[PDB]
């Protein structure tokens, strides 16, 4: 699984 | 017009504007006018998810 970054939403 | 991806991965929506999909899944690309979160459809309602945990491969 690629990592998630929320941060840019 | 919307075009469809299928899921590479699943991933499980942890905000309410994010949507839950599951790996092989149909979702339909309702915006991808940013770059890496594209809002989409599927069975389950619509909502945000990553660019790249999808392909244009069907």
């Amino acid at each position: 699984t690629p990592m998630v970054n929320r941060e840019n939403k | 017009m919307a075009r469809r991806v299928r899921a590479l991965y699943d991933f499980e929506a942890v905000e309410d504007n994010e949507l839950t999909f599951k790996h092989g899944e149909l979702i339909t690309v309702l915006d991808d006018s940013d770059a890496n979160w594209w809002q989409g459809e599927n069975h389950r309602g619509t909502g945000l998810f990553p660019s790249n945990f999808v392909t244009t491969d069907l």
